[PDB]
């Protein structure tokens, strides 16, 4: 009843795209196609089937972790979202269940450790929890979820 | 001991041991999860 | 990208370097409490 | 009735009455067992009625090696044995003994790097019973099974 994740393009309609956090509406309103251009991210949107208006996105970016030895590449999942419109209709687990596998080919293909999350508040930090996320306790609301190899 | 595998024996050994590894149930759930878009 | 001080960095670290999980089948045979505990 | 934790085969423990089902096994046990301990072969451990010295049930584990023919050795776990008195069948005991068994591979893996657990089944009956229990069937070798160590 949605279409499948595709690479946000400048064609798909993202004006009337409300998730209950305005910061990760207003990233993809305002920085997605720039970041997509730039690859700082890429962000992947699930649209309402026959449209290019989106119901749901998240964004894959490449981090690397440092010690105050050469630094470890992570993947960092920088923002999941979906409309008001598609809130509690299971489409949250389906995009993270996406955005996962897609880790898992980066991670066969370039290496990279672990998923890394940061949550803005403790009610995102417990979504990541309740599908297998580790909650970091040495720093708020960072989640890990460890790579294959 | 010294068992001896044909290159068949001792690949579908060296893949048992490299295979792909397990992670925690609700990981597995997760990746096992078939979305709204696959029917 | 990301500075992590040495606590940080070391959490990280064991859970790359974790065991790898087992089979639930090969886990439950691992949990099982035997009839010599009794 | 109620029985021991496993403990290392010696000369104090009565093997002469044992009877799994099959000779092949009971024959080694009475007549290979405490031979092959002394000489570091296979190591066995038994299991007894409580109070007793009578062996009720027993597994052995033996070193071996996965080779071609350049070089490309491999050490592993051969579970070269593993068998229940008949007296004792149907308590659980043989899924007590491989619990038994596997743990203790693993804290050889710990110690000496060791990379799977082998066993070789003699009856297909024996072969699901370990199966059962999340051990792999190799499809190259009939009867063959694997189970991979951590590390
Ligand atoms: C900040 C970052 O880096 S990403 C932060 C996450 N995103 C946000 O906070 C943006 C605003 N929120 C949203 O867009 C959404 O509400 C999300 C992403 C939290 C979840 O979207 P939903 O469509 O409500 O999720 P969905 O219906 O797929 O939920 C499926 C499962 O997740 C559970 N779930 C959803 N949200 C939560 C939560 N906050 N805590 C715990 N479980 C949750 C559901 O109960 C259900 O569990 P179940 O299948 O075991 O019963
Ligand atoms: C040389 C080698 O390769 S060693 C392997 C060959 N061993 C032998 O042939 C020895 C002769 N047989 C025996 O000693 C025993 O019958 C054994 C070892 C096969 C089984 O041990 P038992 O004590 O009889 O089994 P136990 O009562 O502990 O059974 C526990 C579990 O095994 C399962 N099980 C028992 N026998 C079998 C079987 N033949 N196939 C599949 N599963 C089996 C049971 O269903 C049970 O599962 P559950 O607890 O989830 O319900």
């Amino acid at each position: 009843r949605v279409t499948a994740p595709e690479p946000l393009s400048a064609f798909h309609q993202v004006a009337e795209f409300v998730s209950g956090e305005a910061v990760l509406d207003d990233w993809l309103k305002q920085k997605g196609l720039k970041n997509q251009a730039l690859g700082a991210a890429r962000t992947f949107v699930v649209c309402k089937k026959d449209t290019k208006q989106v119901a749901g996105f998240y964004s894959l970016a490449t981090g690397s972790v440092n010690h105050t030895p050469d630094p470890i590449p992570v993947i960092i999942l920088a923002r999941l979202a979906v409309d008001l419109s598609f809130h509690g209709k299971g489409l949250g687990a389906d995009l993270l269940h996406d955005a996962v596998l897609r880790c898992y080919r980066v991670a066969e293909n370039i290496g990279v450790r672990a998923i890394m999350v940061h949550a803005l508040t403790e009610e995102a930090k417990n979504f990541f929890i309740h599908h297998g996320f580790k909650s970091s306790q040495t720093q708020q609301r960072t989640l890990f979820l460890r790579l294959p190899q | 001991g010294s068992f001896n595998f044909n290159d068949e024996q001792y690949e579908e050994f060296i893949n048992l041991l490299d295979a792909p590894v397990a992670d925690d149930p609700v990981i597995e759930k997760l990746l096992a999860r078939k979305p709204q878009w696959d029917v």
